[PDB]
RNA sequence: UGGGCUACACACGUGCUACAAUGGGAAGUACAACGAGUCGCUAGACCGCGAGGUCAUGCAAAUCUCUUAAAGCUUCUCUCAGUUCGGAUUGCAGGCUGCAACUCGCCUGCAUGAAGCCGGAAUCGCUAGUAAUCGCGGAUCAGCACGCCGCGGUGAAUACGUUC
RNA sequence: GCGGUCGCCUCCUAAAAGGUAACGGAGGCGCCCAAAGGUUCCCUCAGAAUGGUUGGAAAUCAUUCGAAGAGUGUAAAGGCA
């Protein structure tokens, strides 16, 4: 995996977006294309609309999801069986 | 005999205090232990029933009663009376010794053991513990066994309520979850 | 109790080899080894791995870290 | 025997131990080295002292039922958060990026010619 | 910018690993060739179980490095077991490259331990340093090959004959 | 004529004794058991609820409820705890 020295990754613009909303009793959807961004503890309680290629699927970030990339919750392919 | 001494000396006064019993006779006691090995596989092969009987006999120290299908069934295939299942009845000293072994050795040897159920009471103060797998008893020898089988151990007591039964069994030693 | 049908049943002392706690009960199993006992008697000795005096559930004492929340895991992994 | 699993009595101690869930060759060698037991001795010939030391060393580890519970808990957590990994676990598809057009038998099951 | 070309009830091509004892594991010891290298090949030392990391050294090279090759040979162990075979799958923890490894890289460690007991009809390559087998290097290439190109090590059986 | 039936047992018809017909309404029999007979002793069921490993509606086990709702070789009626 990613080297420890590098530390966790999150797109700076997305991190700024969450920072601006840290002090919000009622948070608002955070729209992003940055699937690569990791889920930090500060992300909990937010709802991030991750672009899946054609639409922004909302993902509610619970504290259990930290450590995972955002795209892990926005499947890019749709398959309903043959 | 050690468990009997525990019951007579420490358990009895404590139960009397807790349940405000006018007379010592009201103290619940473990009347009997019926250990039943349900063997429906006997129909497919009787040797399985024979080995189950042998194992249960080794566990209990007594020859089991080989029960028979009291009714005829289609999917279980006994023109009434075929020998499916066995049981043993323990009372007195043998019962107390077996219960002591159960609490102190056999149960600890259960794989990933996290106690025993606490809703497994009949509602009249009689408990029943379902052993999934044998080999927890040291007598089984863990190699003569070819098919792992379980059992149902029914502890029948004189308690009138599951509360009293649970108290009695806990005091006698029962790893309730 | 009927004679000659039941398995041989003799007294026996068993020990939790982990802690050495021993005590007496009856069993159909025997051993090529024996030991003395209180009250001044000798019984066959049965070795056991675990008993109520050593099993973790009986003792209550755990043996692991009880897991760690994922937020704590993240902070520990990345020194945050 | 050691962890509630009757290790083969006639195998060398390392091989016998490997039968314990959560113990591999390296782990068995490590525990034997720590205890001070030669690896070539068959388990049947182990003395009670050796067996007790081995039991203590193993108990120091997480093995068998607890290990299975932990791994299953991780998989269940993935499923319940509903990640891509969780969905792969749910539908029995490869979870580590393997191609599924062919192969993937280990997860899919035996081929259904239909 | 993101996703897809990496999908997946299935069908078919080409390969790799296997199904074991002519073998697995452990330890010791020997013999190549073709090629590549400047911000690249990197010595030696130290750290780390390993992937690798740090310091640092020679070399634009018959000079230094990749590069002490693997099969091989000498001992020890294992004893026919779906196993000390197998290495799929999965969990955890890591190393790199890159701004970035979820879709969707490779590699390492611990754990796990899948089908598989030599394969129906049918079908393929090969007449000698060939097949089989064993490694080594290179191109593309930040990183990513069981594929391709090339190199050498060991190294056989068979050909009566042209009816089909 | 063709079809059906012909002997014996049970019920309804059958009109509260008995008996009573129809090509009236329903079923059985042409055996079985060496115990499924006699006696002495002993025992009481069917299901339901709850609890319990394989085991599921339902196999075996335990407790309570349970007067017959079972069983009585073989049809029915009567009778039998
Ligand atoms: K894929
Ligand atoms: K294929
Ligand atoms: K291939
Ligand atoms: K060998
Ligand atoms: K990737
Ligand atoms: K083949
Ligand atoms: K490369
Ligand atoms: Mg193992
Ligand atoms: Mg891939
Ligand atoms: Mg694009
Ligand atoms: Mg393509
Ligand atoms: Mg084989
Ligand atoms: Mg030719
Ligand atoms: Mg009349
Ligand atoms: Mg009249
Ligand atoms: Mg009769």
């Amino acid at each position: 995996g990613r080297s420890l020295k590098k530390g966790p990754f999150v797109d700076d613009h997305l991190m700024k977006k969450v920072e601006a909303q840290q002090g919000a009793e009622k948070k608002k959807v955070i729209k992003t294309w940055s699937r690569r961004s990791t889920i930090f503890p500060s992300f909990v309680g937010f709802t991030i609309a991750v672009y899946d290629g054609r639409k922004h699927v909302p993902v509610y970030i619970q504290e259990d999801m930290v450590g995972h990339k955002l795209g892990e919750f926005a499947p890019t392919r749709t398959y309903r069986g043959h | 005999n050690r468990l009997k001494e525990k019951y007579i000396k420490e358990v009895t006064p404590s139960l009397v205090e807790k349940f405000n019993y006018s007379s010592v006779m009201q103290t619940p006691k473990v009347d009997k232990i019926v250990i039943n090995m349900g063997v429906g596989d006997a129909v497919s092969n009787a040797k399985n029933l024979d080995k189950a009987v042998e194992e249960l006999a080794l566990i209990t120290g007594q020859k089991p009663l080989i029960t028979k299908a009291k009714k005829s069934i289609a999917g279980f295939r006994l023109r009434e009376g075929m020998p499916i299942g066995a049981k043993v009845t323990l009372r007195g000293e043998r019962m107390y010794e077996f219960l002591d072994k159960l609490v102190t050795v056999s149960l600890p040897r259960v794989r990933d053991f996290h106690g025993v159920s606490k809703k497994a009471f009949d509602g009249r103060g009689n408990y029943t513990l379902g052993i999934k797998e044998q080999l927890i008893f040291p007598e089984v020898d863990y190699d003569l066994v070819d098919k792992v089988r379980g059992m149902d151990i029914v502890i029948v007591t004189t308690a009138n309520t599951d509360e009293e039964s649970r108290e009695l069994l806990a005091q006698l030693g029962m790893p309730f979850q | 109790m009927k004679q000659d049908i039941h398995p041989n049943y003799q007294p026996v002392v068993f020990m939790d080899s982990t802690t050495g706690f021993k005590f007496l009960s009856g069993s159909t199993k025997g051993s090529s080894e024996t030991v003395e006992w209180e009250d001044g008697n000798t019984y066959p000795l049965l070795r056991v791995e675990v008993t109520s005096d050593s099993h973790p559930f009986y003792t209550g004492r755990q043996k692991f870290t009880q897991a760690d929340g994922r937020v704590d895991r993240f902070n520990k992994k990345y020194g945050l | 025997r050691i962890a509630g699993v009757d290790i083969p009595r006639d195998k060398r101690v390392v091989v016998s131990l490997t039968y314990i869930y959560g113990i591999g060759n390296t782990t068995a060698k490590k525990v034997l080295a720590n205890v001070g037991v030669s690896e070539d001795v068959r388990v049947r010939d182990l003395t009670n002292e050796q067996t007790d030391a081995i039991r203590a060393e193993i108990d120091k580890l997480k093995v068998e039922g607890d290990l299975r519970r932990e791994v299953n808990l991780n998989i269940k957590r993935l499923m319940e958060i509903g990640s891509y990994r969780g969905i792969r676990h749910r539908r029995g598809l490869p979870t580590r990026g393997q191609n599924t057009k062919n192969n993937a038998r280990t997860r899919k099951g035996p081929t259904k010619t239909v």
